[PDB]
RNA sequence: GGUGGGGUUCCCGAGCGGCCAAAGGGAGCAGACUGUAAAUCUGCCCGAAGGUUCGAAUCCUUCCCCCACCACCA
RNA sequence: GAGCCGGUAGCGGGCGUGGAUCCCUGGAUGUCCGAAUGGGGGAACCCGGCCGGCGGGAACGCCGGUCACCGCGCUUUUUGCGCGGGGGGAACCUGGGGAACUGAAACAUCUCAGUACCCAGAGGAGAGGAAAGAGAAAUCGACUCCCUGAGUAGCGGCGAGCGAAAGGGGACCAGCCUAAACCGUCCGGCUUGUCCGGGCGGGGUCGUGGGGCCCUCGGACACCGAAUCCCCAGCCUAGCCGA
RNA sequence: CGUGGUUCGUGGAGCCAUGGGGGAAUCUGGGCGGACCACCGCCUAAGGCUAAGUACUCCGGGUGACCGAUAGCGCACCAGU
RNA sequence: GGCGAGCUAGCCCUGGCCAGGGUGAAGCUGGGGUGAGACCCAGUGGAGGCCCGAACCGGUGGGGGAUGCAAACCCCUCGGAUGAGCUGGGGCUAGGAGUGAAAAGCUAACCGAGCCCGGAGAUAGCUGGUUCUCCCCGAAAUGACUUUAGGGUCAGCCUCAG
RNA sequence: CAGCGUAGGGUUAGGCGGGACCUAAGGUGAAGCCGAAAGGCGUAGCCGAAGGGCAGCCGGUUAAUAUUCCGGCCCUUCCC
RNA sequence: AGCCUGGUGUUGGCUCUUGGUCGCGCCUGCGUAGGAUAGGUGGGAGCCUGUGAACCCCCGCCUCCGGGUGGGGGGGAGGCGCCGGUGAAAUACCACCCUGGCGCGGCUGGGGGCCUAACCCUCGGAUGGGGGGACAGCGCUUGGCGGGCAGUUUGACUGGG
RNA sequence: GAAGGGGGCCUGACUGCGAGGCCUGCAAGCCGAGCAGGGGCGAAAGCCGGGCCUAGUGAACCGGUGGUCCCGUGUGGAAGG
């Protein structure tokens, strides 16, 4: 679960690729790899923790999404609950029918 | 970043003007302080909205002092006096002049804020002023007998 | 291959558009002082071709080497 | 349709034309373990709450019922209730991850190979699917599968080796729902406002671009028609006649 | 920018995908025809579902120039014993 | 990808065990000593990875065993034996990992990288093996190149058809 | 003859051991935290004993059991 | 792998201070010579001043201090150029440029202080308090160090090697 | 009887080819008359495609540079060959 709760943005892997010598189009007799394996990428991950009829709410989001957090605070209708919240203020509110 | 702001902030003025500043400000100072928000195309309708339902009720209430401009500026209330010379008995004040208005051309006044000073003591033609904001003079007639 | 610095009287070395036998240092020579050796002191003495102006050691093109650096190698 | 009480005789007893045994469909019973779910736990054992029952029955014990967790939904949050999930499955399927030996007659890129394998998930299939496609023809029309194109075009320490698609021929055949505009409703926040937001209904769904809103045209039986529901044939789960 | 997918191993390297940064428009909008530009075309992305033709063989059946007890399944027999 | 710490190594929790002798630290007390002390001498005391030695834990030297009684044993002898001691029960750590007073030791009787199943019929220019009969012909062990030299490619030499 | 074949018999508990008690290492784990999936972690709680707590001694009896049956003498907890 | 590190995200407020470049403006330069204290080229007998002059009184900064130069102002109707020559240039006023400087403004940079509110630590106490603080941590990207680990390479001939 | 030494004019240390052979496992290595173009030296015959000769060397691949006609992913260009 490294994974941004708005976006679904989540680890992939990458390889990371050593190359040498000189472009072919510097007049390189061409690049050369001398190594290939696979690394991972994450997600820009970040709190924003924010409040919420009473309460303090706090997502895990990619940096990326960030705004879509306030987005979701700008949805107000009548919820007096504890933390979830979220539960709601989630994928119901983010896309529902 | 565009925020409607929520009052004055000295350089980021007053109330209602959209400003655009760092997120980082935003998310973190102005709006979980209270003292502002994100303008969206929703709130700034609500802002649009809101200029216009005050500019509204505002230029209505620029539609009484117009309408009582153009009627006390020509109607003279004319008022009855226990005579003596040049000098009343009673005093004609704030209050009369109000009840003499509506009794006299079926008008009403508050009467706040006409002339409060030293409620008229003499007999002649006195020109007094009404309000609030742009607004009318009127004329009274204190004259004789009863 | 590329980039950046150079090139000055025997060595180093500053080198400026109004001339700069061209600062200065040391080397060499001749004087002064001298136990030896010195230290001190005084005097003696423009890489290249072309080109821009009235003036070129100064600015440009070019050529030759040096130093420096980066990069490539089937 | 005459024998039967399994493999299995035997002892000792029983049943069947009032139709047994046996076969097929449905039902009932179904200890304890097991996702295992009251709670524990060294699976098949242990210890309980609640309601009800049995015994002399308060203590004790047995019996029946009920009681895990998670998700969704309404609900006055609550007393809660409803519906669901969970685990298994030969291979096959998709998705997340993902090797090495080996080959290169050494070896790193490359290969083996997106293989093996591990994980999640789906089902009787799964995937894919209704063009922001192809790609040179004013061309073709979803997707999948076979043949072919073709070991072609290309890819490649241009090595070892890797290896498409368009088109053509077949199989099968099917096309749909929405989001937004706009209209209506309910609720919430309010600096009641032609306000903003959420929920529901309507509307609309496409590329010779479509749709909303306004005007005109007549826009009338209409026709079309499910992948949803109902009936039926047929098929499967026992058998029967048969020179 | 970093990578994956494709025949495409950085190649003139587009297309599809997307971890990071910046970050639009609503038909006169956008994507594509292999860097890029023009012209001429193709198509309308960022929501979803969709039988059949296909894969398989625990299971039942039918066939075999299939085996016949060292064979055929590991097991023809109370064997995953 | 799993299975293993029921063996062995370390640690964690909780228990248990160590006959009997010996030596005689400090301290205490008393006495001496001094200005006061240090100190000395007695008695007491009972310390210690202290001594001897059973149990227990070892494994030094030699002999025997060697298709063993035994896949590490038996005899004699020998080390430790209140400690860094031994030991039962309950637990934890594992495969490029653990654990190790360190030998690359140990990690279920072979550990310079455990076992099991899988990739898998890995690869093996090497070694072995390759099954009835008759007929005809019938070689090479050289050259060139080879990360090649006991392997290959082309050539040479055998054979068969036209 | 047997630890062998066939057959029959044989293990008796409120007090002994364990459980309807406690906690230890550790394990597990509402909360919570982390992690591509699998899963790791974790407060309380819970589980977990050869530790803590808890009431039976002597003798007789069987072919075979006995602090368990029997005899004598004692004791514990729940309920009323 | 790990560690170090530039850029950038998360990431904000307030100042102080510096660059770079661009536009505009205000200046800058001086070989005896021409009379001297004229950057270059072009336009040039017309100017500029009474859109309040020379000559001094304050004052600014530059200077080869010969002075240059502007403002304040005492201040009142002149101050100039050609001509002339031993230096090319010609020494008013108007532009377009060079060399250096300053002035403001534009986009981008680089530093220093403080703040708090993100983020981090903490407080039997929390919609909070204290501490750190836009650092650190973390994502993406840059270059580096890297037997701690990994994969491998480390020729043949040869009177054995 | 020059391949040695000197002098004069010169650049054949040409381009396009190349009968036929030496050698030879392949791939290479080698010699070469002759024709064409345009030349040089020579009065001419003639000679001249480096040097008395036999060593002075390196397959392919990848890339550089100069040129040219050739291809240019719908088309013209361009990228790249
Ligand atoms: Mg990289
Ligand atoms: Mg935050
Ligand atoms: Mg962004
Ligand atoms: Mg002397
Ligand atoms: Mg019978
Ligand atoms: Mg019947
Ligand atoms: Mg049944
Ligand atoms: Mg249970
Ligand atoms: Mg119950
Ligand atoms: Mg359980
Ligand atoms: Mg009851
Ligand atoms: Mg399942
Ligand atoms: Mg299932
Ligand atoms: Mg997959
Ligand atoms: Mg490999
Ligand atoms: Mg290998
Ligand atoms: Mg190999
Ligand atoms: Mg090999
Ligand atoms: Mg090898
Ligand atoms: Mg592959
Ligand atoms: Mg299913
Ligand atoms: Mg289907
Ligand atoms: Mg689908
Ligand atoms: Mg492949
Ligand atoms: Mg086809
Ligand atoms: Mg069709
Ligand atoms: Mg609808
Ligand atoms: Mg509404
Ligand atoms: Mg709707
Ligand atoms: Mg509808
Ligand atoms: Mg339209
Ligand atoms: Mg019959
Ligand atoms: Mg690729
Ligand atoms: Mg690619
Ligand atoms: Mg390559
Ligand atoms: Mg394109
Ligand atoms: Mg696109
Ligand atoms: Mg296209
Ligand atoms: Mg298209
Ligand atoms: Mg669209
Ligand atoms: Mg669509
Ligand atoms: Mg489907
Ligand atoms: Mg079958
Ligand atoms: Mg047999
Ligand atoms: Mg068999
Ligand atoms: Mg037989
Ligand atoms: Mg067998
Ligand atoms: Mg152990
Ligand atoms: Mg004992
Ligand atoms: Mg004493
Ligand atoms: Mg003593
Ligand atoms: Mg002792
Ligand atoms: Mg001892
Ligand atoms: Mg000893
Ligand atoms: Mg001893
Ligand atoms: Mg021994
Ligand atoms: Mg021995
Ligand atoms: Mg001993
Ligand atoms: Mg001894
Ligand atoms: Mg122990
Ligand atoms: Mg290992
Ligand atoms: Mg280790
Ligand atoms: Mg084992
Ligand atoms: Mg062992
Ligand atoms: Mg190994
Ligand atoms: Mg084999
Ligand atoms: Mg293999
Ligand atoms: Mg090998
Ligand atoms: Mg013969
Ligand atoms: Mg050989
Ligand atoms: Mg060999
Ligand atoms: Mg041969
Ligand atoms: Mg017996
Ligand atoms: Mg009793
Ligand atoms: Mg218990
Ligand atoms: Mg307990
Ligand atoms: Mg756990
Ligand atoms: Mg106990
Ligand atoms: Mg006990
Ligand atoms: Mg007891
Ligand atoms: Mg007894
Ligand atoms: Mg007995
Ligand atoms: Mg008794
Ligand atoms: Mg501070
Ligand atoms: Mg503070
Ligand atoms: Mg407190
Ligand atoms: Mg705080
Ligand atoms: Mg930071
Ligand atoms: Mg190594
Ligand atoms: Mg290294
Ligand atoms: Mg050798
Ligand atoms: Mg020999
Ligand atoms: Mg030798
Ligand atoms: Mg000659
Ligand atoms: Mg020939
Ligand atoms: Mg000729
Ligand atoms: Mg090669
Ligand atoms: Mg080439
Ligand atoms: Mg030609
Ligand atoms: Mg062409
Ligand atoms: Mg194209
Ligand atoms: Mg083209």
């Amino acid at each position: 679960s490294k994974v941004c709760e708005i976006s679904g943005k989540r680890p992939i892997v990458a390889n990371s690729i050593q190359r040498r010598g000189k472009a072919k189009r510097e007049g390189g007799v061409g690049k050369k790899t001398t190594g290939i394996s696979k690394r991972r990428q994450y997600p820009n991950l970040q709190k924003v923790r924010v409040r919420v009829a009473g309460q303090e709410i706090t997502f895990r989001v990619a940096a990326s999404h960030i705004p879509k957090v306030y987005e979701l605070v700008e949805r107000a209708k009548g919820l007096k609950l504890e933390g979830l919240s979220p539960k709601e203020i989630k994928k119901e509110l983010l896309k529902l029918l | 970043m565009k925020v409607i702001l929520l009052e004055p902030l000295e350089n980021l003025g007053d109330v209602g003007q959209v400003v655009d500043v760092k997120p980082g400000y935003a998310r973190n100072y102005l709006l979980p302080r209270g003292l502002a928000v994100l303008a969206t195309e929703s709130n700034l309708k609500a802002l649009e909205a809101r200029i216009r339902a005050q500019a509204k009720r505002l230029a209505e209430r620029k539609a009484e002092a117009e309408r009582l401009k153009e009627i006390l500026e020509n109607l003279t209330l004319t008022i009855p006096v226990r005579a003596g010379e040049t000098k009343i008995y009673g005093s004609v004040t704030a209050k009369d002049i109000a009840e003499a208005l509506s009794r006299q051309h079926g008008v009403t006044i508050d009467p706040k804020r006409l002339a409060l000073e030293k409620p008229i003591k003499e007999l002649g033609e006195y020109v007094l002023t009404y309000k609030p904001h742009p607004e009318v003079p009127i004329q009274l007639k204190v004259s004789v007998v009863a």
